[PDB]
């Protein structure tokens, strides 16, 4: 919750954990994967986050003590989501966050390799972007045709798998 | 007839030392969050500063 100073010094600190939290299998996804991924796993575990949002409530100041059990579980079912995402689609995934590796990971660069893995994950993993929030008659704006904010470069893998899909029926 | 216009005068004071012996009490007397400050928002209560905020804040 703080900016870092005129000369900070970093450091880290080689111990374990103490005895009764149980090992757990970390999310070694990295900025574009997870960036990807963001509304899967938002789909798929809006209860666990839910809850383990609302034990960090409920326990005010007790807090980062209180609910070891329940970010355990979070960690799991995300973990889980995108080792099903990897099985399911890596290379159309692969695809959406090598074009999301550049354009700043901004999400406006990349429509065009976005809509051919939302097509690949409905289909195999049947989980859906979803902005709530927006009340009918409101377009989302990942849907829209023509958008106003275009990129500056169209990445080439995505321009051809989009035409595949487009020659193929897929789409 | 002159022993009673005086009983009156007497209790006509008495009653108005008992009048400043009370509004001297009402003054030192202790007053809630809404007589003293705002009438309505009447906890002392915060939350103060939500856009960023974090859950488990309260206590």
């Amino acid at each position: 919750p703080r900016e870092a100073a005129a000369h900070w010094v970093p450091f880290e600190d080689k111990a374990n954990m103490p005895d009764n939290v149980p090992d757990v299998v970390e999310v070694g996804a990295t900025s574009a994967p997870l960036l990807s991924a963001s509304y899967f796993i938002g789909a798929k575990c809006k209860p666990y986050n839910d809850d383990f949002m609302l034990c960090r409530e409920e326990s005010q100041g007790s807090g980062a003590i209180d609910c070891l059990k329940e970010g355990r579980r979070v960690t799991r079912c995300a973990v889980s989501v995108i080792e099903d995402i990897n099985k399911s689609c890596l290379d159309e995934f692969r695809l959406h966050w090598q074009c999301l590796e550049q354009n700043n990971h901004q999400l406006s660069g990349c429509r065009k390799a976005e809509a051919l893995l939302n097509k690949c994950v409905f289909t195999k993993l049947n989980l859906e972007k979803k902005i709530p929030g927006l009340r009918p008659d409101e377009e989302p704006v990942f849907l829209k045709k023509d958008p106003w904010i275009k990129p500056a470069v169209d990445d080439f893998k995505s321009v051809r798998a989009y035409a595949e899909a487009k020659k193929n029926g897929t789409l | 007839d002159i022993l009673n216009e005086e009983a009156k005068i007497v209790q006509a004071l008495n009653n108005q030392r008992e009048l400043t012996i009370k509004m001297h009490e009402l003054k030192r007397e202790e007053k809630d969050y809404a007589h003293s400050y705002s009438p309505l928002f009447s906890d002392p209560v915060p939350q103060g500063g939500s856009i960023g905020k974090a859950p488990g804040s309260s206590r």
